[PDB]
């Protein structure tokens, strides 16, 4: 997978590519699939 | 050598500019016809047969299901990219009050989904932001015009708010007129396509001609992803405007970089003619920008930059037309009215009755 290339994780999050989809790791203070929500 | 190159380029400019016709008879474009050709071509393959319930159910797997039913917006619960759904919803929500029922499979992934070399029950319809002639996807203005573009240090919430970006870059383009801009090729970006490599390598070999460096993106796997150089800092959109010659490249699909370059009043060198957004069709090579074929060579770069450095008035005229086109024909109003015109024409293709689906969630308004 190459979806992380386009920087889908907001607010300082880091990204890992699966084969199907991507997943964000969100810093403390943020949540959601893209770290778009305040914690 | 230099003379044959010059003749070839000037010949192309004269021909492109003699053959050019505005995208609308009146510059204010009240009937939203500027980008109308693209929406007609995208929808054309469905004109005779139309769109059946089955086609939609079959296409559902390729994107997020949106449904307008009774002037209310519904959607699959799971959006793959929530920030991109929010950006799309910014434009749909105000149109829903005055729109007939319809089902929309909106792909929020970078890459399109309906390969026409497969076809295949890759018949669609599916909406995607970017495509080439290889794909049946219908283009729509990208989420990033409001929200959910790529996230960077300078734009941690995602590149968005095109309305604010337009004012920012207008002011900055006025602050740095042509004569004050540095006479260098500029690019700052990540290695989302290897078509970008030759310009970076040329910059390492000749930094007085080209200032091009690779940043690190969220998919970074190894130092090969910056061609073994330390990652460079991000440079703001506003600071692009201190350079005369701004390069744009495809990434995974089209890049949201491009539109920003024009508003610097800098000469935009657009590499490749395959990957599209909905407005690319009316950007005409040699009128609004300098086209380069894919996988440009270092020598091509050297020749083309040398030519324009020695034909500065010409450079500025194209730059000014580029700027004018985006200022006047990629307004927010153009984004909004394209969406509206697209959905109004699409709905006429439907050959079935839209029914509620209770698993969907209510979005608004
Ligand atoms: O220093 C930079 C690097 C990137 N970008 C923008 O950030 C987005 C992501 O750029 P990148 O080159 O990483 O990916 P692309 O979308 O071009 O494939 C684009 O809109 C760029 O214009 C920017 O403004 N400054
Ligand atoms: C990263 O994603 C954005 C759109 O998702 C696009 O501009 C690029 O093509 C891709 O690299």
């Amino acid at each position: 997978g190459d979806q992380c290339e386009s920087n889908p994780c907001l607010n300082g999050g880091s990204c890992k590519d699966d084969i199907n989809s991507y997943e964000c790791w969100c810093p403390f203070g943020f949540e959601g699939k893209n770290c778009e929500l305040l914690e | 050598n230099e003379d044959e190159f010059s003749f070839k380029i000037r010949r192309q400019i004269e021909k492109a500019n003699a053959d050019y016709k505005p995208c609308s008879s009146d510059p204010q474009d009240s009937d939203c016809s500027c980008h109308a050709n693209v929406l007609k071509r995208d929808l054309a393959p469905y004109k005779s047969t139309g769109v059946t319930r089955q086609m939609i159910e079959s296409s559902a797997r390729y994107g997020t299901k949106y449904k307008i039913y009774g002037h209310r917006l519904y959607r699959d619960a799971n959006c793959m990219f929530p920030a991109r759904c929010e950006g799309i919803e910014h434009f749909l929500l105000p149109l829903v009050a005055t729109l007939p029922d319809m089902d929309l499979i909106i792909n929020t992934r970078d890459y399109p989904q309906l390969n026409a070399a497969w076809g295949n029950a890759a018949g669609g319809p599916v909406f995607s932001f970017s495509k080439t002639k290889e794909y049946r996807d219908i283009m729509y203005p990208a989420w990033t015009f409001w929200a959910g573009g790529p996230a960077t240090k300078l734009h941690p919430r995602g590149i968005g708010r095109w309305d604010q970006m337009r004012e920012k870059l207008e002011k900055r383009a006025a602050a740095i007129p042509w004569s004050q801009k540095r006479s260098l090729g500029f690019f700052r970006g990540s290695r989302t396509s290897d078509e970008r490599d030759s310009l970076i390598l040329l910059s390492r070999r000749n930094p007085e001609l080209v200032e091009a460096q690779y940043t690190k993106n969220q998919g970074w796997k190894s130092p090969k992803d910056t061609l073994d150089a330390p990652a460079a800092d991000e440079v703001s959109f506003e600071d692009h405007c201190k350079y005369k010659y701004l390069f744009n490249f495809r990434g995974v699909a089209a890049s949201f970089r491009l539109k920003h370059l024009f508003l610097c009043k800098s000469l935009v060198f657009h590499v490749g003619d395959e990957w599209q957004e909905f407005f690319y069709d009316q950007l005409k090579p040699w009128v609004h920008y300098v086209p380069l074929k894919s996988y440009p060579s270092q020598q091509e770069y050297e020749h083309i930059l040398s030519f324009f450095k020695k034909n500065d008035a010409l450079a500025q005229e194209i730059a000014q037309r580029g700027y004018d086109f985006i200022w006047e024909h990629l307004r927010m109003k153009d984004i909004k009215c394209y969406w509206r015109k697209l959905l109004k024409r699409y709905v006429k293709l439907l050959q079935y009755e839209v029914k509620p689906e209770d698993q969907l969630i209510y979005i608004g308004p």
